[PDB]
């Protein structure tokens, strides 16, 4: 019978609603679910707001009344202005009356905070509609009613807090510009009186709850009020003394003082500066005497997490960092402020030792500010020497792995600055921490790793000589540690750290060839170590060292018989014999980096030939045996070898780019033959076994071959220098191998990488291959569109690659779209709008970009039939589709480019850049301007789409929009105002004059 | 020992996916928008005994919002979710936080940036500062890779039980029952296994 | 001077391997993950019965707990060369014993082949016991 509340035709049973509500909130499983659905339907019923008065009076259940207020809030925020004035006053009084009543009952006031707070928010929703134009007495009455009762006074502080939030903090997206300015001005005009009440409560208040509520409102005011209310009253003194002493007010007060520190303030005023110093002195004095002294172990306190200590200490870090970032130059000038300055910083040091990642980042942002400044500001660093010395230890002990990119970067930067400020101190700290690893007192994997990360981070900060002595010392010490340790778990940790450190010091490696050679030879030995992570670190260290020291591998070093790259290549089979494929590919990639350093072409090509000897020999034998016996590709093992050959080519092409061409030339024609051979087998297997075949290991292996072939070609063409060879040698065989294969496979067998490969081709050489581009379109366009035009989810990669391809074709080879038959060009426009309706940004952004580029492409053509035909056929489709995605609330991430496109389309008309009439004859007077017709069309369209708008709203909007169609940020403002007004009834049309 | 947990955040951020993974271990790849709320109990075993979260997984899409802040009543903790691959999800975090704390004034809250597994991250680490002044915990998470995926609950549990040493522990493993093959359900087994053997496992390119 | 004031302890680990475990949902006719973590074959030192015990990473929650019945057969999946599917008649990971079609996937074929070898060894142990 719970569904009785949904009847509405009969009177509402309140005991039944309290049943349903109770079942929802307290109930379980099946029962909770049914009540849920009923409640949701009840709430969404458009006439349910009428039942609110009844629920609020006669319900016992506070949850029922909460939901009642939700229903009223819906009415107030969407449909309020449809109500007669009398009814709006009646509702307003009922709400106010209910709040006062609840506040005057101490039992209810104490126990029903949620319902009171909800009521207060409902009141504020009414104020946003009604105040002050229809409620000039609101504030005087509120201020008046505050003196009557302490509960009412406290609650009035909650109402004012919410109002300030709604007007100043959350208005930007919820209100028109004009309405937000109206409410801001209104609050500003009456603030003197509000402040007077707030100041009085704080100056002469005993209720902590009332004082805390008042301070909560003040925090919100501090966002917008002028500084004089803080600096030219006694309030600063109250905040920084009295309210810091009691712990009930301390939390909110510290937050207020953080915002005080952010006030816009006169910069050239000695009294203000003294006041700024003084509140900080007072605050820190209260902390040192009432909370904890400067020496306190905050790490311990925070970890213990008693009461509100964690939040307090977070707030204290925020206060100190905020204040000092703005005001520490004030404290630096006078020597009577030196203790205060250093004590504040010592508190920050203590805070930075807290084991809480997000707190640490907060303090680290501040330290970065400080040490950056000491690095450049004259006559400052000496003040902070003891702070900085402590900070060096804190950062070193908290260094994270370079994988944590942003935190590692922040920490490194701080440590680099600190190292510059005192290299000896940094060096001593690191050497002594290293000794505590060696003596075992601080030994652990975590501890040796963190230390190694720290040591690596300061590479390049020391003089070459100092660094030389430091690195030798570190390496000797780590080597000794590696000896000490028993079992390869321990030895592998230290060896990886040695590898890490050496790879971070390329300047040292470049000055010490023997050492560098030895390191490389050691990495080669480690490429045989199967202990977990060792081969990976050896390969990663190898490529890292190569990236940084490549020149040293390509020259013949003193007392060597050849460039070391020759020696690496000579032994490559032995070096790589125990590696996994991915590791081998890294190794070959690293060799590729070295070989690209060789600028003699004959020598470079010879090295490339030599490097690719094993893949090329395996390839040759497979190509010969494979083509002579096409069965061999059925072998699982052969497919794997072929894939790894191709991946090796990709790896080397990745680092060699343009220089890879001779190797590409060696394999290219047989690789495209292989692509075709592999394609046939997949098609064959799918027919023989079904679509399930595409999931099988064998077909997946075959498809990997095709994708790696496409990746190789993409990689080379993306980096090619000789584009004539690309066009004349590479492109035609490529298109022949891949396009028909793509078109003639079933959707599930088509590789999206074909689209990506073609994107690269068009990007690079599309200007030179107009006929090739047409072939690309003809092969992929309709069959891919048909894969992706049934929903937004199927074939996600094809969807993304498809719009990237259309995007580059539209940019590089627009003539290819001019060649389309009208019907296919219509599908192109349909495809572009389809992308607009996508929620995935990867597709939506490309769709909007293609439309703007297309408009631009049509504009370029000038006054010719195709351009005039395009506008007659498509101008209004683009305008209406853009408006759809703008206004449907499902495409908000696209707002900016939607607005740009709409602005472009409107500006075309209001510049008279469209020669022909957009209207068909027998629609308007023959002489009618496109301007007038556009206004008419949009007004009619918006009237139909949004029938709750007045004609005046629509006309004002459109008038504004067309005047602002050369000022994007203002245009966007008008669009946002419209998006607000369509969510409610009775929006003011003068808003569009903002 | 049970606690109401409210999960809020923009549509598509991974709220339901995250909870479902915690409930059953499955990773739902499809986006099926939550209608109003789904409530599910979630138990963790701790060194201080079991802790139960009454998880109110709310809808992030405005059109499916249902009771909205009505769901937040008497929540003892919350997670606010966004998607590090969608900036608007982060831009809306202050909005969710506002609605939430107005109803739940003094509760522990974790802010979670989901989808850190996706390489092309759009909400950068350095942009994420909202939590600081609001005293929220923050974690980078991935419901897909399981990166940090227990951390929100471990943190909340520590806050709610008021013990910073509280650990999740291995739930005891009862010895399982010996099996008897019912010959009447012999042909049935072959049919179901046939179907299972010929339906491909998902994500065959993943490490596991 | 007075001084200042799992239920696997009965079991030997025969084999341990990282795995992803799936259960087949016939309703949706799709495979669903049940957990990723260490799969262990545990031999109870009292009964000499070998079970699979698998726990999810991070939560350490059980996603498999069942006897390695001599009657079970590991079968290939069509999509994978590093997975087995088998019917399980009584798994108590989520409390009450229930039948499942499981699929377990490993990091490599070698791991899968090794798992099958160990699974069969354990079946043989569960026959003698
Ligand atoms: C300018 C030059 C000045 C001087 O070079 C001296 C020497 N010529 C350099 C030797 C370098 C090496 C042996 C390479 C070494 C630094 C790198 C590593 C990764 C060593 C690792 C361990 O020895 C191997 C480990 N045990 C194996 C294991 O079990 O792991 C699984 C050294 C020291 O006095 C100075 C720097
Ligand atoms: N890459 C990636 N995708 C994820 C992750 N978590 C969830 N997803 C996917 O992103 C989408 C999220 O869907 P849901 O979890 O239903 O989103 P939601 O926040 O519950 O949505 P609403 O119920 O509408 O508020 C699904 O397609 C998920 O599979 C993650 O960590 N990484
Ligand atoms: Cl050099
Ligand atoms: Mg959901």
């Amino acid at each position: 019978s719970m569904e009785g509340i949904l009847d509405f035709s009969n009177d509402l049973d309140i005991a039944l609603l309290d049943q349903v509500v109770s079942t929802f909130y307290q109930g379980e499983g099946v029962q909770q679910k049914q009540a849920q659905e009923i409640l949701t339907k009840f709430q969404d019923n458009p006439d349910a707001w009428e039942k609110v008065d009844q629920i609020l009076q006669f319900s016992t259940n506070p949850q029922s009344k909460f939901i009642a207020l939700s229903i009223l809030d819906k009415l107030i925020t969407r449909k309020w202005k449809l109500l007669p004035n009398d009814h709006r006053i009646g509702i307003r009084n009922f709400v106010v009356g209910m709040i006062i009543s609840m506040c005057q009952d101490d039992e209810v006031f104490k126990t029903q905070k949620n319902l009171i707070n909800k009521s207060d928010l409902t009141l504020v929703q009414i104020l946003k509609q009604e105040w002050p134009q229809n409620w000039p007495e609101f504030i005087p009455e509120l201020i008046g009613s505050s003196s009557s009762s302490v509960n009412v006074c406290e609650n009035n502080m909650i109402v004012l807090k919410l109002l300030s939030e709604e007007v100043f903090d959350f208005s930007a997206e919820q209100m028109t510009q004009a309405k937000a300015l109206h409410l801001k001005n209104s609050m500003s005009k009456e603030f003197e009186q509000i402040f007077k009440l707030c100041f009085q409560v704080l100056e002469q208040g005993s209720s902590s709850s009332l004082i805390v509520a008042t301070l909560e409102s003040l925090l919100r005011y501090l966002h917008w009020i002028p500084y004089r209310y803080i600096y030219e009253t006694n309030i600063l003194e109250l905040l920084s003394t009295k309210f810091m002493t009691s712990p009930d007010t301390r939390a909110i007060t510290l937050k207020c003082l953080t915002e005080v520190s952010n006030l816009k303030i006169p910069q050239d005023n000695d009294l203000i500066k003294r006041q700024t110093v003084l509140f900080f002195q007072n605050t820190l004095q209260q902390i040192a005497t009432s909370v904890m002294p400067v020496t306190a172990d905050l790490k311990a306190t925070y970890a213990n997490a008693n009461g509100n200590d964690q939040s307090f200490l977070q707030d204290l870090a925020m206060f100190l960092t905020t204040y000092l970032a703005r005001n520490r130059a004030l404290l630096e000038s006078d020597e009577s402020l030196r203790e205060l300055l250093l004590n504040a910083h010592q508190y920050l040091i203590q805070l930075s030792k807290i084991e809480e990642r997000e707190l640490f980042k907060t303090t680290l942002d501040y330290w970065h500010n400080l040490v950056a400044d000491l690095f450049y500001e004259p006559l400052k660093k000496h003040i902070y020497e003891e702070i900085c010395s402590q900070l060096r230890l804190v950062i070193i002990e908290n260094m994270v792995r370079p994988e944590e990119i942003q935190l590692y970067k922040s920490e490194r930067e701080v440590l680099v600055y600190l190292t510059h400020l005192n290299v000896i101190d940094t060096e001593e700290i690191m050497i002594s921490k290293l000794a505590r690893q060696i003596d075992g007192s601080e030994w652990s994997w975590h501890n040796i790793n963190t230390l190694s990360w720290a040591i690596g981070s300061i590479s390049g900060t020391m003089s070459e000589d100092t660094e030389k002595r430091f690195v030798v010392t570190v390496i000797k010490d780590l080597l000794g540690l590696c000896e000490q340790k028993r079992g390869k778990d321990n030895k592998a940790v230290v060896a990886r750290d040695i590898m890490y450190v050496v790879g971070e010091y390329p300047r040292f490696l470049k000055a010490h060839w023997n050492f560098l050679r030895t390191v490389i030879l050691k990495l080669f030995e480690f490429m045989h170590e199967t202990h977990e992570g060792v081969q990976d670190m050896a390969c990663d260290t190898f490529i890292k060292i190569v990236q940084k020291c490549k020149y040293h591998f390509v020259i013949q070093q003193p007392r060597e018989s050849e460039p070391f790259i020759q020696t690496i290549i000579r032994d490559i089979q032995k070096t790589t014999a125990d590696l996994q494929p991915q590791q081998v590919h890294t190794f070959y990639k690293a060799c590729g980096i070295i070989i690209s350093e060789e600028r003699s072409v004959a020598e470079r090509n010879r090295l490339l030939s030599d490097l690719m000897q094993l893949p090329n020999m395996a390839w040759d034998t497979i190509v010969e045996q494979s083509t002579a016996n096409p069965t061999l590709l059925l072998d699982s093992e052969t497919v794997k070898i072929i894939a790894n050959i191709i991946k090796t080519n990709v790896a080397v092409c990745t680092s060699m780019g343009a220089d890879f061409y001779p190797q590409l030339g060696h394999i290219y024609y047989n690789m495209l033959q292989l692509y075709r051979a592999v394609s046939s087998m997949i098609s064959t297997q799918v027919a023989a076994e079904g679509l399930i075949a595409t999931k099988t290991p064998k077909v997946r292996g075959l498809r990997t071959i095709k994708k790696e072939i496409l990746k190789l070609v993409e990689t080379y063409i993306s980096k090619a220098r000789n584009l004539d060879d690309v066009v004349k040698v590479l492109v035609e065989p490529l298109l022949n191998a891949v396009l028909e294969d793509y078109m003639n496979n079933v959707p599930d067998a088509r590789d999206a990488e074909v689209l990506n490969c073609m994107t690269t081709v068009v990007e690079k050489v599309g200007h030179m291959i107009p006929q090739g581009v047409i072939l690309i379109l003809q092969s992929v366009f309709e069959c891919t569109l048909d894969m992706i035009n049934k929903d937004f989810t199927e074939y996600p990669e094809h969807r993304v690659e498809f719009y990237k391809l259309l995007k580059v074709i539209n940019e590089k080879s627009f003539a290819a779209f001019l060649e389309l038959p009208p019907a296919a060009f219509k599908l192109f426009v349909d495809a572009i709008c389809w992308a607009f309706k996508h929620n995935n940004r990867d597709v939506e952004v490309n769709g909007l970009q293609i439309a703007l580029d297309l408009v631009k492409n049509i504009e370029r053509m000038g006054n010719v039939p195709f351009a005039n035909e395009f506008h007659k056929n498509y101008f209004f489709i683009f305008v209406s589709e853009t408006f759809f995605v703008l206004t449907d609330s499902d495409h908000k991430s696209g707002f900016s480019k939607q607005a740009l496109l709409l602005m472009k389309l409107i500006s075309l008309v209001y510049d008279n850049k469209i020669s022909v009439p957009l209207y068909q004859e027998a629609e308007v007077p023959q002489g009618t301007s496109n301007q007038v017709y556009l206004s008419q069309y949009l007004a009619n369209m918006l009237s139909n789409a949004f029938p709750h708008l007045t004609s005046e709203q629509i006309a004002s909007f459109l008038s504004a929009l067309t005047k602002q169609c050369k000022d994007l940020v203002v245009f966007k403002g008008t669009l946002r105002d419209f998006l607000v007004q369509i969510k409610e009834v009775g929006g003011d049309p003068t808003d569009y004059l903002f | 020992v049970q606690f109401k947990l409210v999960l809020v955040g923009d549509g598509g951020t991974g709220k339901t996916t995250f909870v479902k993974r915690h409930l059953t271990g499955e990773f739902e790849k499809k986006y099926v928008a939550t209608l109003g709320v789904e409530v599910h109990p979630l138990v963790f075993h701790t060194n201080r005994g079991p802790i139960k979260f009454n998880v109110w997984d709310t809808a992030g899409l405005e059109k499916f919002g249902g009771l909205r802040d009505g769901y937040y009543i008497q929540a003892q903790c919350a997670i606010i979710m966004f998607d590090v691959t969608s900036r608007v999800t982060y831009k809306n975090v202050p909005n969710w936080h506002r609605d939430l704390v107005r109803v739940c004034e003094n509760i522990p809250i974790v802010l979670c940036g989901n989808k850190v597994d996706i390489k092309d991250r759009k909400v950068k680490a350095k942009s994420i500062v909202f939590h600081r002044k609001k005293n929220l915990q923050y974690y980078d998470i991935s419901a897909k890779s399981n990166y940090n995926f227990e951390k929100p609950f471990l943190w909340l549990a520590r806050k709610l039980i008021g013990d910073p040493n509280l650990e999740f522990v291995a739930m005891p493993a009862a010895a399982p029952p010996e099996v008897v093959m019912d010959p009447a359900l012999a042909a049935q087994y072959e049919h179901d296994l046939e179907v299972a053997q010929t339906t491909a496992l998902p994500d065959e390119d993943d490490d596991l | 001077f007075e001084p200042v004031v799992t239920m696997e302890e009965d079991e030997e680990v025969l084999y341990k391997v990282r795995a992803k475990l799936f259960r087949f949902d016939a309703d949706a006719k799709e495979w669903k993950e049940r957990g990723t973590g260490d799969c262990k074959f545990l031999k109870n030192k009292k009964t000499n019965k070998v079970r699979i015990l698998m726990r999810r990473d991070k939560t350490l929650k059980i996603c498999a707990n069942h006897i390695i019945a001599p009657e079970y057969t590991l079968k290939p999946n069509v999509g994978s060369d590093r997975s087995w599917v088998y019917a399980c008649t009584a798994d108590i990971a989520e409390g009450e014993a229930e039948a499942f079609t499981f699929a377990i996937r490993f990091g490599s074929k070698e791991n899968a082949d090794k798992f099958k070898e160990e699974f069969e060894k354990a079946q043989e142990i569960n026959k003698k016991a």
